[PDB]
């Protein structure tokens, strides 16, 4: 996953 | 109570610096096309506190509006609240001072979504969004925080509200409190929203682009 | 282990906009001939997290090096440090991890005082001091944080180590911990931090004034 | 008092 955050970028999938 | 939240997840019209944050009308619409997200504090799978109530593509970007439900959450925000002196200053006349809601008003400005690339995985209420044109406008009635965004025709409101007008479970005769986090972690969370390099231009960016200057509890 | 603290209060080759925050050579000098000030936290009586262990009027200011002590708030900032994707991310070369000092680091990096117009009442940590050249410098070495400073001679550094080695009362056999705040305080004045006009120009200007560009925990 | 902070500037004596 990628997220729109400054600090948590990617998420596991 | 609880609060309702507002804002873009994404914009059409607006081309991110890091490619990989690219989401066009083609992918938003047949993604929404193909069991309501959680929303959280910084994609903290422990700090959900609510949910999507409403996701529509519009004119001009992805629209959506979560809910903030969390009695745990909203506890900590509510003894938070009474500890700083920008709440303590108060909102824009007209609005009745609201402390709750002006305090994630200022602490959670931003909307970040976490998407692929099923095709959306949540929201997450955070101090900016990477993404511009994506701040978060909180209020206690969702028809007023829709209405704080002046480009979205009734078109668009009457797709918003049918989402969260239409009723949960009829099952199920209590409302369950999802967070599992506390206000260490929401601490822990406020150093790295201090370095967010001009972390207020992007917000008033965000402010201007999307007409929030229509009375708002937003702190930006 | 309790965390030391080192930076400017004042700075004499520092015109302040606000004219109340003018605090010259003469003035400081006079109130420092007329038992050890508290340390708190955005200058909140309950939230006590020391004392003031030295003050030297230097060459460019006021210097002063307090000493965090609470247990119940190193027990707040140790909970919280472990929720920071900043600390995660940790110290540059050759500085071993040490969440406590990095999360104060980042948290409170200014240093404001508290003073008149006995005269001076007590130091505050804060995000930003009001005052330019206020950088909170955090570590666990007295000498160390002392160090981080260049431009204090010997002569300077000996009147600093002559104050927090004198032994306090023989008398009670135990170190009282004068915090009477919570998580929810330090929470409530996150926020007002963030809404801090420019505070990351702020303390990359006092950085680089002061000098403190020689391995630190400094997150700015 | 006068305070060298942002949010709380004076403080009472």
């Amino acid at each position: 996953f990628i997220t729109g955050h400054y600090w948590v970028r990617f998420l596991p999938c | 109570t609880p609060v309702y939240v507002g804002g873009f997840l994404a914009r059409y019209d607006q081309s991110p610096d890091e490619a990989e944050l690219l989401l066009p009308r083609d992918v938003v619409e047949h993604w929404l096309h193909a069991v309501a997200l959680p929303l959280n504090i910084n994609h903290d799978d422990t700090a959900v506190v609510g949910h999507v109530a409403a996701m529509q593509s519009v004119r001009d970007g992805l629209f959506c509006l979560g809910c903030v439900t969390s009695p745990r959450f909203l506890e900590i925000v509510r003894r938070a609240s009474e500890k700083s002196e920008l709440v303590s200053r108060g909102p824009v006349s007209p609005l009745q001072p609201d402390k709750v809601v002006e305090f994630l008003s200022g602490s959670y400005a931003g909307l970040s979504l976490s998407s692929r690339r099923t095709p959306f995985k949540h929201v997450a209420l955070c101090s900016v969004g990477r993404r511009r044109g994506t701040l978060a406008v909180y209020g206690r009635d969702p028809e007023w925080v829709t209405q704080r965004f002046p480009d979205l025709t009734a078109a668009d409101r009457d797709g918003l509200r049918a989402q969260w007008q239409r009723c949960g479970s009829t099952a199920v005769d209590a409302s369950g409190d999802p967070f599992r986090s506390d206000s260490y972690g929401l601490l822990g969370n406020s150093v790295d929203a201090l370095y967010i390099r001009e972390r207020l231009p992007k917000l008033r960016y965000d402010k201007q682009l999307v007409g929030v200057t229509e009375e708002s509890y937003v702190k930006a």
